[PDB]
RNA sequence: CGGCCGGGAACUCAAAGGAGACUGCCAGUGAUAAACUGGAGGAAGGUGGGGAUGACGUCAAGUCAUCAUGGCCCUUACGACCAGGGCUACACACGUGCUACAAUGGCGCAUACAAAGAGAAGCGACCUCGCGAGAGCAAGCGGACCUCAUAAAGUGCGUCGUAGUCCGGAUUGGAGUCUGCAACUCGACUCCAUGAAGUCGGAAUCGCUAGUAAUCGUGGAUCAGAAUGCCACGGUGAAUACG
């Protein structure tokens, strides 16, 4: 059968959203291609700079970017000419003055966007995909996550039937509201096609709430 | 003098009931209850707990309701009577819940449902 | 129910009469939740069938239940690939129950013009067997002796 | 002097009550009065859409945006008051509409 | 139908070449794509040649037909039937 | 009784017994009775001669009976005469006004006749 | 949908908000009760004239990340597919799934 | 004589945070039990009602026409622009719905009670004209304020008196309104005129366990206009379950 999204069911209660503004019925559409816009470019300037998340606000009449990173060094660049770029470009798309913080994730192997990314990069360069998310799961369960699933389908190996294949280690409460649960996903670009990879990582379950 | 309130509630219907001893006045919305409610059974459901406690002719009321209909309005009115009576005399609260007057009727109505035409009723299905 | 647990409801009497039995036959006549229109209904047929008899108006609904009551139907049992149709007796609810829904489809299938007067025709030609509610009465017993062997 | 109202609107009512809070305690610290937040009824708007990409009329997904509304009134406003209010610097994600009269 | 307190509506390029037929006498065919433009007095013994979708079919414009649009001359599906 | 040379129901009320002339409703029943000063609850069977005279004037006041008929038909002779779209439709026997012709034209193809 | 019809509604748009003011006169000269019949007439035969894509009746509002002409949102400016994906996401603020 | 206006935080209501219901208590049954049945209290009693939530997998299920994509094919054409036509045909078959066949009703008069929504290239009041769809001027309203917006069924009085009818409205003719560059193919609605079939439906078959079925209206998305569909909201409100 099929799944919920689980950041989709569990927005507002142990999630947060990515997209933190109020518009009415006039701006919202035009706000939501924007914010569309600018993560697309963000993400094609920065695919090879780690980057995890893009939470975007826009306060009056300003738009600030904040981009969660295991690279914000690199991301910055020198002494943050890099940082001005992106905030010249950025404002150029939004058309309002735009601000630009990196947020480091000092964790890589606990994002389910990085993990994906990781499998995806490897796949691409064309490691074997069960020794690449067997190492993945077990760098995430080494460095606490108390579970993880990791799912890579379609065409492995080149093969002419694809076929899916998991793994799970520890617990993965999907039915559970508030259990902490990062998923995410990316799709591998190989010379017999797309690869498909999900992985979901359970930290805990928030008893507070706390939206 | 005192002026014992009651509020009722049934489906959408919500009814403020003012009880003060006097006459046997009944004025809902500034209108006589039979001009209220025509219905005669309406009527007898807004008199059931003054029937049932020997307290007909003996106490004045002022009633006021919102939402809801003819029948969710009665049962309001006769659950904010239930509950002025209730604070008026506390010792007939035997009577009114074995006469059933005290509980809420928490019956609402179903919300519609995706793939069909009504909270339960499906499209209708042929095999072939 | 395979798992059963299931229970009868609750019916509030009546207001004019204060009679769980004349609640259930207005229940049983009324079409499309207009309640008002079967009570309005059923207070003319019992009015008018008390200027006819003049006893009472629940003593007269009770005889013509009384009249039209079954006491035995027949059940389907399925025994050589084909079905008996075995007698049982009816307990007193489904009793009162099939004599007000006789009553009301012959009632319905009537020639007079008001349906509180078809009612009340039904209603005394119940009281002195002379009705359709009554013939299939007749009718049920009638097949239950002759399929009494079963 | 008139009175001044302020009406919030927010998608998170835990950002707004926070916001509303500020407000309150700042007008009541700086002297003024003040006779709000009335909370006003939230708006609803549902969607309903399709999920599968080409068949499937009855597999659909619901969603809803609750737009909560606060409202403040700020009376007998000293002059430190207004220009307190306007620089309380409220939290992101809040519409903050003030008028006057 | 349209509005009265607008008026009848006719293409403007039809009827410039309306103008020209009648102030000429040209008895060639007025080849027009115009289905929806309204018959009008002056056309009154003329014959239009109007689209049906696949070819021009001429309609002789006589006095009996103002009012009524050249597409209800003009037939533009093709029947003769199923059995 | 007899107005525009057919016989008037004598037991109806005035309104509905005046709708038994072809080119007469509800609506034009009422207003020739109200410019008659005749009231509608009336049965006919009630009315004096002269009464009948009025309704008869009234009733010649409307295209009625087979005037309004023969000129019914001379529209629908026009219109087929003409050649048009609609006249076409009425020349085969087929709705006229848009309907679909899929399914559900009975009431102008008549009772359904098999292949 | 195909780059040409992507072209097509920006062009129509694009033609749209070019010709409004002489739209609008021209409508409001042919509706005005107190107006000439030679005033009308020419009226209509501009309006007539005027380029058929400057009509804000002949666009038709697509998906602004796909081109797709159906299941359109005005509220987002997406079709169903993408407002879904982009909920799920939750890219898109305050919206989430809704029991009552 | 209008919460209307001084005025009050009593009450409905609006949201925000909490309390409460757990076989907790009592009795019986039960296997020294899990649990079940009944009773008290209680707004609620045994998952209180409803929703969201769809395990490993099956159907090489559906979608290359949302999108992305491996391959294969076209490149003065399988690409692109335009006008008209078609997707709305019509001997027929099937599926899903609406309206009826009437008196528990039709028509006329008087009068009563909702909820949830939408609104700025928008909702559009009052007033005047038109029988009507609507038109003219035009206040207010980014809306617990203003508009959509009079709920219908119901109740009371009268008539119709079992007819193919004062049932039913299909179909067709004439005259119009609005949207729109433009209603012929091919819109919606209004007025007048006509008034088909239809008198409860064969084998067979479908939905439904309570505020449910049945019945009555209202709103919204899409939308210049165009719902009998879809999605929501409330009003009246059952029969039965032995097994
Ligand atoms: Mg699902
Ligand atoms: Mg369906
Ligand atoms: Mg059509
Ligand atoms: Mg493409
Ligand atoms: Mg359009
Ligand atoms: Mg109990
Ligand atoms: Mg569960
Ligand atoms: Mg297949
Ligand atoms: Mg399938
Ligand atoms: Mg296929
Ligand atoms: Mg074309
Ligand atoms: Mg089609
Ligand atoms: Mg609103
Ligand atoms: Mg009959
Ligand atoms: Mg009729
Ligand atoms: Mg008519
Ligand atoms: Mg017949
Ligand atoms: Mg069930
Ligand atoms: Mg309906
Ligand atoms: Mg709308
Ligand atoms: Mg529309
Ligand atoms: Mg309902």
């Amino acid at each position: 059968g099929q799944k919920v999204h689980p950041n989709g069911i569990r927005l507002g209660i142990v999630k947060p959203w990515n997209s933190t503004w109020f518009a009415n019925t006039k701006e919202f559409a035009d706000n939501l291609d924007s914010d569309f816009k600018v993560r697309q470019y963000l993400t094609k300037e920065l695919a090879k700079a780690s980057v995890s998340r893009i939470v975007i606000e826009r306060p009056a009449k300003s738009i600030r970017v904040t981009i969660h990173t295991a690279r914000p060094g690199i991301v910055i660049g020198k002494k943050g000419e890099d940082v001005e770029k992106l905030r010249k470009v950025v404002a150029d798309i939004a058309g309002v003055p735009a601000q630009i913080n990196i947020a480091e994730v000092r964790k890589p192997e606990l994002d389910a966007k990085l993990v994906a990314d990781s499998i995806t990069s490897q796949l691409e360069r064309r490691v074997m995909f069960r020794r690449a998310m067997k190492r993945a799961v077990q760098n995430a369960m080494r460095l606490g996550a108390k579970g993880i699933k990791v799912e890579v389908s379609g065409r492995l190996g080149g093969a002419e039937i694809a076929r899916t294949e998991w793994y799970r280690e520890g617990r993965v409460p999907l039915h559970t509201l508030r259990a902490d649960i990062d998923y995410n996903t990316s799709e591998a670009h190989t010379t017999y096609g797309v690869i498909g990879v999900k992985v979901w990582i359970f930290k805990g379950e928030i008893l507070g709430g706390m939206a | 003098e005192n002026q014992y309130y009651g509020t009722g509630r049934r489906k959408s219907s919500a009814a403020r009931v003012f009880i003060k001893p006097g006459n046997g006045k009944i004025v809902i919305n500034q209108r006589s209850l039979e001009q209220y409610f025509g219905r005669e059974t309406a009527r007898m459901v807004v008199r059931q707990p003054l029937e049932l406690v020997d307290m007909v002719e003996k106490l004045d009321l002022y009633i006021t309701v919102k939402g809801g209909g003819i029948s969710g309005q009665a049962g309001a009115i006769r659950h904010g009577i239930t509950r002025a009576l209730m604070e008026y005399d506390e010792s007939l609260r035997s009577e009114l819940r074995k006469a059933g007057f005290v509980t809420r009727d928490a019956r609402q109505v179903e919300r519609k449902k995706v793939g069909l035409r009504k909270a339960r009723r499906r499209p209708q299905f042929s095999k072939r | 129910p395979r798992r059963r647990v299931i229970g009868q409801r609750k019916i509030l009497p009546d207001p004019k009469f204060g009679s769980e039995l004349l609640a259930k036959f207005v229940n049983i006549l009324m079409v499309d939740g207009k309640k008002s229109t079967a009570e309005s209904i059923v207070y003319s047929a019992l009015e008018t069938l008390a200027q006819r008899s003049g006893k009472s108006e629940l003593e007269a609904f009770e005889v013509a239940l009384e009249n039209v009551r079954p006491t035995v139907e027949v059940k389907s049992r399925r025994v050589g690939g084909s079905t008996y149709q075995v007698p049982v007796e009816v307990r007193p609810v489904r009793r009162n129950a099939l004599a007000m829904r006789w009553i009301v489809e012959a009632a319905r299938k009537r020639g007079d013009k008001s349906m509180a007067l078809r009612l009340a025709n039904e209603l005394s030609d119940a009281a002195e067997n002379k009705g359709t509610a009554v013939k299939k009465r007749e009718d049920v017993h009638r097949m239950a002796e002759a399929n009494k062997a079963f | 002097n008139q009175r001044i109202r302020i009406r919030l609107k927010a998608f998170d009512h835990r950002l707004i009550d926070q916001a509303t809070a500020e407000i309150v305690e700042t007008a009541k610290r700086t002297g003024a009065q003040v006779r709000g937040p009335i909370p006003l009824p939230t708006r609803k708007e549902r969607f309903t859409v399709l999920i599968s990409p080409h068949v499937n009329k009855d597999a659909r997904d619901q969603y809803e945006i609750r737009t909560h509304l606060r409202l403040v009134d700020i009376v007998e406003p000293t002059e430190k008051t207004v220009d307190a209010l306007m620089r309380l610097d409220l939290a992101a994600g809040v519409d903050v509409q003030i008028s006057l009269g | 139908p349209r509005s009265l307190k607008k008026g009848p509506f006719i293409d403007l390029h039809l009827l410039k070449k309306v103008e020209k037929a009648v102030e000429s006498g040209d008895k060639k065919p007025l080849r027009t794509w115009s289905r929806r433009s309204t018959i009008f007095p002056n056309m009154i013994g003329l014959t239009i040649a109007v689209h049906n979708g696949r070819q021009h079919v001429p309609v002789f414009v006589t006095d009996e037909m103002v009012g009524h649009k050249l597409g209800e001359f003009a037939p533009t599906r093709t029947y003769r039937g199923h059995a | 009784a007899r107005i525009a040379g057919i016989n008037i129901p004598d037991h109806k009320h005035a309104v509905i017994a005046l709708t038994s002339i072809y080119g007469v409703g509800k609506t034009r029943s009422k207003a020739i009775l109200a410019a008659a000063g005749i009231a509608e609850d009336v049965k006919i069977s009630e009315l004096s001669e002269g009464q009948i005279d009025t309704l008869r004037d009234e009733v010649a006041k409307f295209v009625v009976e087979g005037d309004l008929r023969r000129e019914i038909s001379m529209s629908i002779k026009r219109l087929m005469d003409l050649g048009c779209y609609r006249g076409l439709r009425h020349r085969r026997g087929l709705p006229v006004r848009g309907q679909r012709t899929k399914t559900n034209a009975r009431t102008r193809k008549g009772p359904r006749k098999p292949i | 949908a195909k780059q040409s019809m992507k072209a097509r509604e920006v062009k129509r748009v694009a033609l749209a908000d070019k010709y409004f003011a002489k739209r609008a006169e021209l409508k409001a000269i042919i509706s005005d009760v107190n107006a000439s019949d030679e005033d009308r007439w020419n009226a209509v035969l501009k309006l007539q004239t005027l380029p058929r894509d400057s009509s804000p009746s002949r666009q038709r509002n697509r998906c602004r990340q796909t081109g797709r002409p159906h299941g359109f949102l005005r509220k987002f400016g997406l079709s169903r597919i993408k407002v879904r994906e982009a909920a799920m996401r939750g890219e898109i603020p305050g919206l989430k799934k809704a029991s009552w």
